[PDB]
Formats: C-alpha cells, structure tokens, sequence
C-alpha cells in the first residue's frame, strides 16, 4: 500500500495541575492522535534554514483538524518535536495542515 | 493458496498488509477458475493450482493496492506514478490453461 | 455484498466513506447484474454472486470516490492527477458470466 | 431523483449546491427517458427508475458543476484541469436499457 | 426560457450577467428549433421545450461568455485555458429530436 | 444588424469598438448573404435575418479583433495565445440555410 | 463547484464621532463586503517574507474595485488582517486585485 | 478599396502604415480579380466588389506586415509567436465568386 | 482588442520662467503624450526591490523615442510618476522602451 | 520592377538593403518568367508584369534575406527562429498565370 | 535450478534475497515448462534444463522484485523509473524449444 | 560565376570567405550542368547561365559553409542550431531547366 | 569462450567482474547453438567457433549487467537511462550461420 | 555493473580504555562496516556552503542503518570524515541515510 | 584528390586534420568509384574526376570526424548535438554518375 | 588491417585503446567476410581489402568502445547521450560487395 | 537582415604625447574600429548588479580579437563605455570576445 | 574535430635546492604536461564568485589523475593559473578532475 500518511504521532499540551495547598506544577498531556507523514526538509531548504534564528529542522503533514494549536508539541518515534510558528492550511482550503517543527531530545514515557 | 507464501512471493515481512490478503488472495484463485474455465484438479479428484497461476495471483495481489481512481501523486519530497492497466506479461500468466466454456 | 468485506478489501479502517458505500454498493451490484444479463441464481433458488462481480463492484466504488469533472489539481505542495476512463481491467471482470437480452 | 439520496452518491454534506441540483437532477432525468426511448414504467404502470440510471445521472450532475469553456486554470498556490467530455464509462450507464424510436 | 433559470442552472447569483442573458437565450431557443427542423408544439398547439434543449441552451450560453479569438491568457499570478469549441457531449443533447428539413 | 444589439451579444459596455464594429457588421451581413446564396426575404419581400446568422456574425466580428500575422504575444507579466482559424462550431451557425448557387 | 472565490470578507474603516463636549473617539466600522480567495504564502515565499520587518502572512485575491484604500482592514473567519504595503491591481488591467497582509489577533462583534 | 476604410477595419489611428497600404491594396484587389477570373462587374458596366473581397484584402494586407523568413523572436521581455501561412478561413473568403478560366 | 499599449501617459520636463525682476520659479510643464502600458512589479520582483535605497513600484513600456529623459516626469491616471535611474532601451535594437518608477502623490491639474 | 516601390512594399525606409536587392530583384523577375513558361507580354508587345509576380518577388525578395544553413540563433537577449521553405501562399501567387512548356 | 547459480548471474552478494529466491525460482521453471509443453528431459530420462531456460529464470526472477503497480518514484534526491513489461529478448530464450500442446 | 556578384547577394562585406567562395562556386556551376543534363548554350554556342541556376549557386555555397557532423551547438550565452538538409525550395530553382540523361 | 578475450573485447581491467563472466559466457555459447540450430563444427569434429558469435557473446555479456526492472536512475549528482532491449545490430551477429531444426 | 552503492567506508567511535590506576584515554576504534556512495558536492552547491562557519565538503549515502550515530566518524581511501550536523533519513521512509561531512587529514592504520 | 584542396572547400586553415584527410581522402575517392561502378575515365584513358564526386568527398570527410557512438555532448558551457546519419542531400551527389554492376 | 592506420582514421594518438583494438580489428575484419560471402580475394590468389570495408572496420570497432546497455549518463557538469544503434550510412558500406550464400 | 553584430563601435587606448621641453599629456586616441552588438543587461540581472561598488550597465559582444585590453575604452553612439573588469573569450574557444562595461558621460569629437 | 580537452596545460611544483654552504631557494619546476579544457566561468556564477575573499576565474576540466595536488600550479597560454581551493574528483567515479583557479600575471620561461 502507498498511504499519504504512514506514521502516527501524539499532540500534547500545557496544563495546570493543583491540589491540596496551592501548586504550580503544569504537566505536558496528550490531547489526541493523528495519522501524519514526518519528513526531513529537502537538501535546497537546509541552505535557508540555516539562516535563521530557530531553524527548521521538519514539516509535517496531517489532514486538517482545528484542534491544533500553536502551543502544542508532538510526540513521534520516541522523540519531542517542537513547533516553530503557526500552523499552515494549505491554500486556504481545509485539507491538509503543515506544521514545522525541530526535535528537542528525548521523551521519557 | 497459503498467505505466508504469497507474503514470501511479494517480499514482506510486517503484518501490515494481512487483512487485506486474507480477503483478496481467494477471490483472485475463484477469478482464474473462472475465467480459464478449467477447475486445476488431477486425477484423483485433488485440487492442483498450477506455478503459472499463483504468478498470477500473487503479482495480481500487488497490483490491486493501488488506488483505482488515481494516477500520480506527489507530496513535497515524494512523487509517485502509477500503473493503469494490469501488464500484458502478468495477463498471459494464464494462457496455456484455457479452455472453452461449455 | 456487505459493507465491512468491501472495506477490507479496499484497505479502509475509519468511518468516512460509511455513508457514501452504503448507497454506492446496492446499485453497483444491481448494475452488474443488468449489463450481464444474468441474475446470479444457483440451483436452489438463491442468489450467489461470483467473486469477480465482488471484485468489480470494490474497485468500481473506489473509482467513483474521485470528482468528474477534474483530471488534475494541485495545492501548494500537494498534487493529484486522476483517471479519467474506469480500466480495462476492472471492466473485463464481467466477462466470463455474460449473457444476451431476451 | 431524491436530492437527499444524490448527495450521498456524490459525498456532499453542506447545502451549498441545492438550488443547482433542485433544477439540474429532474432535467437529466427527463432527458434519459427521452434518449434510451425508455419511459421505464413497471407491471403496475408505476415509475421504475433502474440503478444504472440514477448513477448516470449523479455523475453526470457532478459534472455539470463545471465551467464549459474553461479547461484549465491557476491562482498561485491552487491550479485546476478540467476534462472536456463526459468520459465514455459514464455514458456506458444507459445501454443496456435503450430501444428504438417509433 | 426564464432568465432566472438558466441563472439557477449555471449558479450565478449576481446581475453582471443579465444584459448578455436577455439577448442570448432567446436566440439559442430559435437556434434548437431551426438546427432540430422541430418547432417542439405538443398536441394542444403549445410550445412544449424539451429537457434536452434546456440543457443545451444554458450550457451554449455559459460557452459564449468567452473572447472567441482566445486559447490562452495569463496575468501575473493568474492564467487562463479556453475551449476552442463546444463539446461534442453538449451538442449531442439536441440529437432526439431531429427531423429532416421539407 | 443593430450596433447596440451586437454589443450587448459580446458584453461590451464602452465605445472604444465602435468604429470598428460600424464598419465590419454589414460587411459581414453581405457575407452570409453571399456564402448562403440567401438573401433571408419573408412572404412580405422584407429582410428577416434568422438569429443563427445574428450569432454567427457577432462571433466571427469578435474574432476578427485579432492580428491575422500573430500566434502569440508576451509582455513581462501578460501573456496571450490566440486561434489561428474560426470555429468549426461558428461556422456550422450558417448550415441550415445552405442554398445551390444558381 | 469550483469558485475563483470562495470566501467572504470584510472591509473596515477607521472613522470618526463626536458627540456632546468635545470627542477624540474613532471606531472602526464596515465599509462593505466581497467574495475573495485568502491565501497562506507558499513554501518558498516564506523564506523570502522570513528577510523583511513586518513578515507577511496572507495574500487575499478579490475582484477590482477601486474603494479598496491600503489605510483600511479586513474581517475574515473572526480574525483581523492588516495591510502591509500598498493594494496592487495585476497587470494594470484592472480585473483582480491582490492585497498583502497579516494576522493580528481575534476579533470581537 | 479606400485606404481610410482598411484603416477603419483594421482598428489603426496614426499614419505609420500609410506608404505601406497605399502600394499594396490595389495590388491584393487585383490577384483577387485574377485568382477569382472575375472582374466584379454589374449590370452597367460599373465595378463593385463584393464584401468578402473587401474581408479579404483588409486581412492579407494585415498579414503581410510581419516578416517573411521570421517564425518566433524575443528581446528581452517581449516575445512574439508568427503565423506562417495566411489561414484557410482568410483565403475561403474569394469562394463564393470563382470562375474558371477562359 | 488587444493592444500591447492600452493606456496613454503624459512626459513633463522642469523648466524655467522669468518676467521681470529676477526669478528662480521652476514649472513642470508638458512635453508630449504617448501611449504605453503601465505594469505593477511580479510577486517575484517584490522581494528584490525591497532591498534597494529606493524601491521601484512601476514598470512602463512604450515605443522607442529619444526625447525620452532620465529626469523627466510622467502623469499617468491622476497620479506622479518618478524615474528611478536610466531608461533603458531593449537589447539596443530601438523600438521599445522600458522605464523604471515610483508613485509620488496626487497631480493638481 | 523598381527598387522603391519594392521598399515602399516591405516597410524599408534606410539604404541598408539596397546593393542586396539590385542584384537580388531582376534575377527573381526571370525565375517567375522561367517558371510559368510566361514572358508576361501585352498586346503591343510590351512587358506587363501582373500584380502577383510583383507581390512573390517582393516577399522572395524578403525571405531570401536569411542564412541558409541557419534555423535558429540566440545572444544573451534576443533570440530567432527562421523559416526554412518560402510558404505555399507566396508561391500559390504564380498559379493564375502558369502554362505549358513548348 | 540452483539458488546460488542465479545469485552468480545476477551479481547478489548478501543474503538479502534468499527468501524470495527460494519460493520464485521453481516456481518459473515449472511455468517454463508449461509455457514450452516441453519436460526437458534427455535420452535417460533424466532432467536436463537447457542453457536459454536458465537465462530466462534468472533474468524474471531479477524483474519480479519490483512493485507491480508503480511506474515512477522519487525521494528527495534519488529516483527510479520501472519497467512495465518483460522485455522480448528475455521472452525470446524459450523459443527454440517450443512444442505443440497434445 | 562571379565571385563578388554572389558576395553580393549573400551580403558579404570582408573577404573572409573568398579562398571558399573561389574553390565552391565553380563545382557548383558545374554540378547544375551535370545534375540537370543542360550545358546552358545559347544560339551562338555561348555559355548563358539562367537566373535560377544563379540563385542556387549562391544559396547552396551559403548552406555548405556550416558543419556537416553538427545539428546544434552552444557556448555559454550564444546557441545556433543549423539545417540537415537543403530546402527544398531551393533545390527546385532547377526544375524548369531539366532534361534526360542520353 | 575464453574470460580474459572477452574482458579484452569489452575494455576491462580489474576483477570486479570475473564471476559474473564465468557463469554468463558459456550460457551464452550454448544458447548460439541452440539458436542458430548449428554446432559451429569443422572438417575434423573440431569445435570452431566463428568471430560472429564471440562479438554477440561478448556484447549480450555486456548488455545482462543490467538490472532487468529498471530503465532509469537518479543519485543527486548522477544519472543513468538504460536500454531496455538488446539493439537488433547485435542479433543481426547470429544471421549468417542460421539452419533450419530437424 | 552500475551499483548505487560502489564504495566501502568504516564506522568509528570514540569510546574508553581504563587499565591499572586510574586511566583517560579514549581511542577510535571500528563499529561496522557498509556499501555508500560518496559524492562531493556539486558546484551550484559550492557557493551555498561557503556561507557557513563550517563549510561541507562531502555527502555520503548509505542505505538506513539505525546504528548511526552524529558522534561517529568515516574512515573513506585513508582519509577522515567528521559529521557535519545529524543523520537525516530520506523522506522518513528508512530506506536510505545522507550524511554530510568534511575531510579531516589522513588517517594512520 | 589534393588535400590542400580539400582544405580549401571545408575552411580549415592550420594543420591539425592532416594525418586524418591524407588517410581518409583516397578511400573515399575510391568508395565512390566502387559505389557508383564507375571509373572516371575520359577518352585518353585518363582519370577525371567530376565536381559533384569531389563536392562528396570533401562533405563525407569532415562528416566523419565525429564519434560514431555518440549523439550529444556537453561540458559546462558547451554543448554539442551531433547528425547521426550522412544527409541525403550529400547521398545524392554521387546520382548523375551511377551504372549497374556488370 | 593494420592498427596504426585505423588508429590514423579515428583521431586517436595515446595507447589506451591498443589492447582492445588488437582484438576487435581482426574479428570484424572475418565477420565482413562471412557477412558480404566474399573471401577478398584477387586475381593472383592474394587477399585484397577494399576501402569500403576498411571504413566500415574502423567505424564500427569505434561504435563498440561504448556501453551496450547504457543509452544516457550525467556526472555533475558533464552529460553524455549515446547512439544504440550502428547508422544505416556505415552498414551501407559492405553493400557494393555483396554474393549469395552457396 | 539579421546581423549578430549591427553595431559599430571605436576602441581607443591612453598613449603619451611628448615634444619639446618635457610633457605629461596623455590623449585618448584610437586603435581600430568592430562590428559589436551593444546590450543592455536583463531585468533579473539588474537587481544582481546592484549590489556591487561599480554596477555593470552593458555587455559588449564583438568576434575574438587579441588585441583588446583591459586598460581601453568604447566609443559607442557618441557616448564614452568604461569597461569593468577583464575580457572574456566565451568557453575558451576564441570565437566571441564578451566585455562588460558602464556607460561614462558624453564624447566630444 | 571536436575534442574534449583542446588545450595543453602544465603542472608545476614548488621544490627545494641546496648547493654549497646553506641554500633556502625554491623554484616551481614542471612535472607533467596533460590536456585540458580551460574555461572561464559562465555569467551567471560571475556574481556568486564576486562574493568571496578570492574570486574565481577559471574552471579546468581533465582527465583524472591522482598526482594532482592543491599546492601546485598550472601554466597556460602563457600565464600563471593559481588554485582556488582543493581539486574535485566529478562524483567519485575517478574519470574527470575539476580545478578552480584564477590568473596571477605573465609566465617567464
């Protein structure tokens, strides 16, 4: 089979836990799951990434959900990966979301 | 005919494909007793699939995992292009057992 | 035929197309059987479709998933370009079972 | 033609082309009775539309969405190819039911 | 034929249309009746316009919007391919209602 | 042929055609006279132009707004393509009122 | 259908009232409404708007009109989009415009 | 032929094709009078040429003004695409007045 | 039809008046008219023009003439028109011109 | 036929051409008479050249200008792409005045 | 035939196809068998392949890897394109041994 | 032929092609005569050149001063692509002088 | 066949080829003999192979190095297209020594 | 034969020996071997690389192997090859590495 | 033939060619003479060797200092497409001189 | 045929071809003997090699120094395109010899 | 017709002139004159050349001669052509001599 | 004919000679002589070249041969041809080597 998206990644967000005294403690939870394809950037855009401030280290696309979220991060392969900017529709059509990420190490879990 | 063995001919090693071909594998043994109108038994009543045949159906297997409606694609680094037809060489995998209906 | 058996056979696992197939399936396989001319009737009375009549009807509704009147598109970085005709052998199925019209 | 069943063949779930196929689908429903010479009329008198038919004109009615002296076009990012005919599997959906005009 | 059918049939929903329309229409329906040798007049002496012209009249309409000595335009980020004639699958609409000229 | 008529038939709302269009209309109308060996006279003796010869010279004054010597232009973000030879479909507005020259 | 445009925004201004003492207050209020074609810039353009002091983020595609003023604001899908630069009609032909702009932030009414 | 209303037919307002017109007119006026073996004389010995003769002249002289050995040229931005022959519907024109020679 | 040059500009020169005592008042004033096409830059042109001292908004195209001056002016739809740099003719051959400019305000007259 | 008027046919107004086409123009006026087996003579003896051996001489003349060996060339901003047979409309100009070989 | 002969012949150094050689390479012997009607089988009744047989089962085995239903592929930097059908010069080795079937 | 006559038609200023010119113009003066079985002599036993041979002297001595191994070629911003063949409308400048081989 | 006359024939230097050759060359031969139904034999029962077969042994070596699924390939910087058929100059080696079966 | 892969490079890793009293060294020593191809990079690619701190010199293709590691080393015709950046797998298909890498003096060995 | 003269027809000015024409000329010489079955001998019994023989010797020489195996080249800034076969134009300068073979 | 002297015809001034031309002169040297059924031979009994066939020798041994199953290849900057099959103008070299086979 | 080089242009050296009783005049005289082809550079190349500290404003395409120099200048059209940099012979097959240069006021003579 | 490398170059090298009391005088003595294809840069890498610290002049193209080292020179057409960087082996594959270089005045010899 030739599927458009062959992996499966996790969405997880920011949020606050408080119990008993007065606490602080936010915790990265998962929201959902999504079918996707992770890809490296291409050899010509590594030489304009490279200009940056953050580079870029992936795109990924997914079909299109407004549940994603600026703030949010994924977890894919066993790895943490770390939005950069705002996520994409692409043409304004509502098919398919772009989002572009680097990794950020390791995730324990 | 036998899923690990198709899965022997088309060089798989996962199990993502197994639903799939546990439907479609029978279907395609029915198609070519169909369609050559011969039912593969010996002489002593056993059912024989011949070599020709199982060519046949597992590269006819491989061909229909394809999307019919579909001839390219591309996303941003990945581009494919796809086969419309099944290939004349694969259609005559079942030619030197046919015979007429009746 | 039943719904889940052509999912299986069309490697789908969501809901999505549930709503599409539950209409599409009925008349494709009404339509086989009028261009056919043939019922699909066994000896006692009962309606036995043949395997590939099954196999038409799966890749006939995946074919009608795509839009009529387009043969290409392309957005930012994804492209598509379509089949404009079903296959010759898809249609070539039907074969072995056709009778004339009385 | 039930409009409601129309847009479960053609996988469309908002209202966005409902005063189009409010006005399109009985026209093209007319028109096949008069090109097969088929008033496709039962025992009882009663109108029996056959599937074959009611797939002709779903997919005929998608087509029609189209612009008709447009083949292609393209706006920066988005790009559209447009097919010129109505392909000839489409209008394969009305011969086994034609007869000759009197 | 009404303006604001064939306004419905094209889906159009603005008034920069209605000048070209009011001219065009009428002058499509003589056509059908000069080109078909059939004035369309039904038993009780009344002008009874079949389906089929219906459908010829609002798609050679939405051709003729088109500059005729053009294939091709682009503007910037726009462009723009035309179909040099009408397709053969609109003007076979007129071909069950065609009588010999006297 | 009225000006006016000929300008709201090719959705022309200033007066930069209107020397040309002055000039080229009933030279146009003396051609279809002369091409059809008809001179398009009612029972009365009065000129009645039939409206295939309206559309047809509409479109063909339309047409003649081109550079004969020219395929095709460019100029840095405006590109144009243009028909070499009118329509077959233009010209088939002039068949049903062929007559033998004598 | 397949529409040049699908989408509908609007266009606002930045007027004045004044009632009763004396009042500096200015609104923005709605101009009119259009269908239009807004438009994420594509992969490369990114790289190139990535160089410049106010990044770009949307091109919208309407039908001419010559009201259409670069002090002026867009309501589209409950978020405002603001110019950047000066509206520009493609070719000089006077058919189509396209506008350059940003996202900045939620709206409210 | 006047100049002024080749001029008018062409849709040209300066005087920078006026040496060029002058000279070749009368020269397409008489190849069309020799191509066609006819001499476009009334009833009392008066010329009057007919108006597809008038169609034609205006359209070969526009013709003639490219260059003879030059099919496609660029500078810089601009660029031009050149018809090699004058097209058939320009030379159907004379048809309707052809004479055999004597 | 389709005319490579469908709009109509106006050439004006900055030339000298004196009547009476002494006088330094310096008017535009018209030198001839011309027809031309008027083009806004591509997408494309957009991101390499931002990179100058003085970005160029406008191309013209008009047939060749050698009146035309680098320190000229042009009056084209209500609005002045600056040269930036040198005309150029195309490839040397004398037949089209090609000016480069930048929109200035609002023309009284 | 005198070199000015050849100019004034082929919109030259410098002295550049002028030493190519005294050689060039005399030889072309003996090759249309060579060809149509024609010395072009009236009734009183004198040499009349009709209208289209002056229009083929003209634009021979024109296309003769070229390399021979020569079917595209391009420097940097300009670029060409000749052709490379005279077109059968500039030769179809000797047909009215051709005769037999004695 | 032997497993390690065809790895010889086809430059295979790893074991990477071990198990894929293992099921396809009896499998087309039996098939060149029956493609043939020919046992291959000497004066001692002894099994004896000829030399055009094993070149044919070596060179279909190495053609078989592939995907049947993809053309064309590519994946940022490399790319492939596939063969849709066995050669005729590898389909040619099993000709001067072709019988007649009884 | 002379030498500086077809410098002349050739438009051929320096004399860089002269040791050419001089070597090629008289086999080619010589390969008329033999390829047209015409010595060119007049009533009085003088040599008489025709214009048309003249014509193809000049054109073919211009076509063979390319390379005859080489279709096109290119070195950094300047290309050329050259002709295979002679014209053939150059090649038929001979054929009002051909007689047969004795 | 000798290995090292054929890596002499065909350019080779190193070994990296050499197991390929000692199981490709006498499949080789013997597919001559078989092919040419001639046992290439001298006056003595010797065995004399003639130069034609050594040049097609040594070319069809050359052409089986090939992958058999494969027509072209792309890494980054290089790019290969293969022949997909053994050219019919190199079959045209085995036409002078062919005889009939018996 | 034409074979994607006609090269031989060595692995290397930087690990430690301890023996007798207390010991630092650490030493090079093989992890594997595999079939790459190494090309050097093109010359449109040249001009792009020579705007970085650490210019590129070469990359290197392997078929995917997860052993990979961005600390290892190559050892490539008597010469080293030190990693330029992290492996990137194509297209996240795991068929095939790239690595990009520069020359670093001979090797003794 | 003299080499200098050769020289002088292919414009070559220094002496890097003059090991390959002092081998390449006589045998060319000599081709055409078994080619034509002609020995080129006036009434003297002397050698005489006509124009177009020569115009083919000279063209066919500098025609074979390409490389027979390939079609095109190219290095960086330069390019070359090479002609695969001689032109017919030159093939046909040995015909006024052909005899049968005896 | 002597080395240095095919050496002297192909341009080549090194060593690096001397081992293959060794062996590959000699051979197709035989295979123009047994291709054309001609010893070379004259009168007094001596071999004697006609220039035709030295052409052809040293044209094709230079046709074989390429790739037979590669039609294109490119490496970085430089690109090559090869010619698959020998041209028909050097196969027409062995023609003015040919016998029949007794 | 069609000429690769229409144009005529003037090559002229700086030469001392010396008489009397001692002298440092230095004239512009002229060498000898060619047939040129004098282009302006493209639209794409502009934008290229205005980042340098002296910007090309002509390529100058002449047949090969030797004896051009760096140190010389062009007159063309009565306007003096400075050039910049050294002459290029395209492909190094001494066919086409390709000299770039900028324009450099009016010539008097 | 249409050859590959037209041109004749020679390789030099920068070596030692010692005679009599204590010598430290190097001289560039030849090593070998090969055919070349010597070619300046195309116009469109004339503009990447200008942006380095030594601009490049020249691209030669041989055939592959391993005694070629970046410390030595090349004479041609009678000048000094210096290298730019280290000689490139054309993908690997041992057939084609690349120099880039530039002019650095007259030869004596």
């Amino acid at each position: 089979m030739y599927e458009e998206f062959p992996d499966v990644i996790t969405f997880q967000s920011y949020v606050e836990q408080s119990n008993g005294e007065g606490g602080k403690t936010y915790k990265w939870v998962d929201e959902f799951t999504a079918a996707a394809h992770v890809q490296p950037i291409s050899q010509e855009e590594y030489y304009k990434a490279q200009q940056l401030q953050t580079p870029i280290g992936y795109n990924i696309y997914t079909p299109y959900d407004d549940r994603i979220d600026k703030k949010m991060r994924v977890i894919y392969r066993g790895k943490i990966v770390t939005f950069i900017g705002d996520p994409v529709d692409l043409s304004g059509l509502q098919e398919i979301t772009r989002i572009k990420g680097k990794e950020d190490g390791a995730y324990v879990g | 005919m036998d899923i690990q063995r198709v899965k022997r001919l088309l060089s798989i090693t996962n199990d993502k494909h197994d639903e799939y071909l546990t439907e479609m594998v029978p279907l395609l043994v029915e198609f070519a007793k169909d369609e050559c109108h011969n039912p593969f038994i010996d002489k002593d009543g056993n059912e024989s699939i011949p070599s020709g045949v199982l060519i046949f159906v597992a590269k006819a297997a491989q061909f229909y995992m394809t999307n019919a409606g579909l001839t390219g694609r591309s996303m941003d680094t990945v581009s494919y292009n796809f086969a419309t037809e099944i290939p004349s060489t694969i259609l005559k995998k079942l030619n030197p057992y046919r015979k007429m209906a009746r």
